[PDB]
Parts: C-alpha cells; sequence; structure tokens
C-alpha cells in the first residue's frame, strides 16, 4: 500500500519488485561552423529615427 | 518517579497513569529501525540536532 510499502523501503527490505531510474542531464559544448560561399542572401538596409 | 505504596500494585498505578501520554507519540529512540547515515540525512531525524 502507500503505507505498507513505506515500512519496507525505510527499513531496507526488498518488496519483490524493482525499478528503473531515469535522469536528465545538460552540458556546455563548443562548436565549429562550416558553410560554403554564397549560401545566403543577407540584404542590408535603412535606419529609422 | 519516586516509589509510592507497596510494589504489589505499582504496575496498576503506572499502567493507568501512563495510559494517556504513551499512545500520544513516540519515544526519542526510533533509531533501532534506522540504518546508518539515515541519521546523517536531514529528514527522518528531528533528533539529529
Amino acid at each position: 500500500s502507500p503505507v505498507a510499502l513505506y515500512h519496507q523501503l525505510k527499513t531496507g527490505l526488498h518488496p519483490g519488485f524493482g525499478f528503473t531510474v531515469v535522469r536528465q542531464d545538460r552540458f556546455v559544448t563548443e562548436n565549429v561552423l562550416f558553410s560554403e560561399r554564397a549560401s545566403e542572401a543577407y540584404f542590408l538596409g535603412q535606419l529609422q529615427v | 518517579a519516586a516509589p509510592a505504596g507497596p510494589g504489589a500494585d505499582m504496575q496498576q498505578r503506572f499502567l493507568n497513569a501512563w495510559r494517556q501520554r504513551l499512545a500520544h507519540g513516540r519515544v526519542r529512540w526510533v533509531a533501532e529501525c534506522q540504518m546508518t547515515a539515515e541519521q546523517f540525512m536531514q529528514p527522518d531525524n528531528a533528533n539529529l540536532a
């Protein structure tokens, strides 16, 4: 039960079934960047006050 | 407690005297059920401090 199992983990007894843990991680990486020439248009424009 | 009366009835004093504040909570020791480092952890031991 939610209480009948609660004795069994806190005292350290295996209740005949198991588990799988799942976690999430995050990293900070570095990159290089390659493109060929003229792969994009990139127009340029007017300024507005 | 200091003793009172004969020893012959002294249980039935203390049986009825602690009939109330015995089923109230728990005693300070519960750690016979506690494994080691369950005392070192912040939950489950209010008596850690």
